[PDB]
């Protein structure tokens, strides 16, 4: 036989989809069929599946040609949003193997809210004070840091509660950023849109806070 | 003038005031004299104005077993700034001060005694620094995990002991060993616990040991994260690592509870190497 042990275990998969095509039944989801195998290799794989799964788990147009999907721009938008909620996902699963050593051991434990989560991510990525930070602390780490890595790891509301206990410090960041989690598509308002990048580039454009750049 | 030239009576020109005083120190000062040696009234007036800004801590226990501190820890951050002051004063003056840069049997113990309470002076700012560290943690929690003999210790352990006596530093030694090991149960940060007993109370930690505890910390979060399957394999090599550096200068004690853990995550082959590395660094020359 010429079939490595991976790749046998794939034609047995793709036996079954044949052979529920060949008997009229129910069209299965062939991304399954292709995981199913995966988890019996490396993490190395069954990561790349979740990709495809999630890049490809779109509202499509059932019998239509595969260019014409494509090309419309609304589906070249739900990719963006896909690929997004993989990276903030999986970048969550970093944080996690970061603060514990392995997934189990967070699991057995509970899985702490985004917001304690990304607070003891903090502890260990910079243990000691940036001088150049700004805007001061909250709960005893950079209010800036807290921000993007709670939208690194994807849960706006754990931001917005970073947000909430330092209304004082933050200016008028609050009634801007409550806009970009309203808004759907991560997009603001032309008009707020244009208020806060001219305020950026007028002052802030070299700002020794590199987090609250990146905000 | 030793007092107004630090500051003393400003929280009432000033800086003319404090560089007359300086003035006033250094030329009427005094030297010192054969008589056994006679140190210049410099010297006293110095030792006096020390002593005075730590009188009430001296002979003070640390700490009041529910474990608490004798003295509140506002007051030792006013000591603590005055002798700052002082000791900033006597470098920014170490060209102009008699005694101080090093000069025939007179001016030389008049350079050991400037020295000798120089070193006080330092000692007693990193003395004061552990105090207020060990508070910030949990004590109780720390004094509950602890041996008899050095409950003890701390229970009549005084500021002198802690500042001029080996004991003190022997139990200084013990108790960041012992803090750092409760930090990483806490597990807010270690690195940051780790820059903070590096520098400001350094001579008396050791490098070897934040590394040491920066080892511990993966193992520790190691077993934290002991269900995850991928991301220990990141956290133990991390701490292997870790501890190979500081091979030549581990503790049994240390190196046990590490093979220790390594055996609840079935590190088999891995704990064997760290053995085999301490050994060899322990005797180069075979």
């Amino acid at each position: 036989s010429s079939l490595d042990n991976i790749e046998m275990a794939y034609a047995r998969q793709i036996y079954i989809y044949n052979e529920k095509i060949v008997n009229g039944h129910l069209q299965p989801n062939l991304v399954d069929l292709c995981a199913s195998v995966a988890e019996l290799d490396d993490k190395s794989i069954s990561d790349m599946w979740t990709m495809v799964k999630q890049m490809t788990d779109v509202l499509l147009t059932p019998a239509t040609d595969a260019l014409k999907n494509r090309s419309s721009v609304e589906v070249r938008m739900e990719f963006v949003r896909q690929a997004l909620a993989y990276l903030e996902q999986s970048y969550k699963n970093y944080t996690l193997v970061t603060v514990f050593g392995n997934l189990h051991q967070a699991q057995l434990g509970g899985v702490p809210g985004t917001y304690q989560l990304v607070r003891s991510f903090l502890n260990i990525k910079l243990p000691a004070p940036l001088p150049g930070l700004q805007d001061g602390e909250v709960e005893g780490h950079p209010v800036w840091a807290l921000i993007y890595y709670c939208m690194r790891c994807g849960d706006l509301l754990a931001a917005s509660q970073v947000v909430n206990r330092a209304q004082h410090q933050l200016g008028e960041f609050k009634t801007w950023f409550q806009e970009y989690m309203n808004s759907k598509d991560r997009r603001l308002s032309p008009a707020t849109e244009n208020k806060l990048r001219l305020h950026y580039r007028r002052a802030l454009r070299n700002n020794t806070d590199p987090y609250k750049r990146a905000v | 003038a030793l007092a107004v030239a630090c500051g003393q009576g400003s929280d009432l020109m000033d800086r003319n005031t404090e560089n007359l005083a300086r003035a006033a120190f250094i030329e009427y000062g005094g030297q010192p004299r054969l008589a056994s040696v006679r140190l210049s009234s410099r010297h006293d007036a110095l030792a006096l104005y020390l002593t005075r800004l730590v009188r009430t801590l001296w002979k003070a226990k640390v700490v009041q077993v529910d474990i608490s501190s004798t003295i509140p820890t506002s007051k030792l951050v006013t000591i603590q700034e005055n002798v700052e002051r002082l000791r900033n004063f006597l470098e920014a003056n170490k060209s102009t001060i008699q005694g101080l840069a090093p000069p025939d049997i007179a001016n030389q113990k008049e350079h050991q005694a400037l020295h000798a309470l120089q070193k006080l002076m330092e000692s007693i700012s990193e003395g004061i620094s552990f105090v207020l560290m060990l508070f910030d943690e949990r004590v109780s929690d720390i004094y509950a995990r602890l041996d008899a003999v050095s409950q003890q210790q701390l229970k009549d352990l005084t500021y002198e002991q802690l500042f001029s006596q080996t004991p003190g530093k022997e139990l200084a030694k013990v108790l960041v060993k012992a803090i750092v090991n409760r930090n990483i149960a806490s597990g807010a940060n270690v690195e940051t616990v780790a820059d903070a007993l590096r520098r400001r109370c350094g001579s008396f930690c050791s490098p070897d040991d934040v590394v040491t505890f920066k080892a511990q910390e993966q193992l520790q979060r190691a077993s934290e994260q002991a269900h995850n399957s991928p991301v220990l394999r990141a956290l133990l090599a991390e701490s292997l690592r870790l501890f190979e550096q500081v091979a030549g200068s581990l503790t049994p004690a240390n190196l046990t509870t590490a093979v220790e853990q390594y055996i609840s995550l079935k590190y088999y082959a891995g704990a064997i190497q760290l053995c085999l590395t301490v050994a060899q660094q322990k005797d180069r020359g075979n």
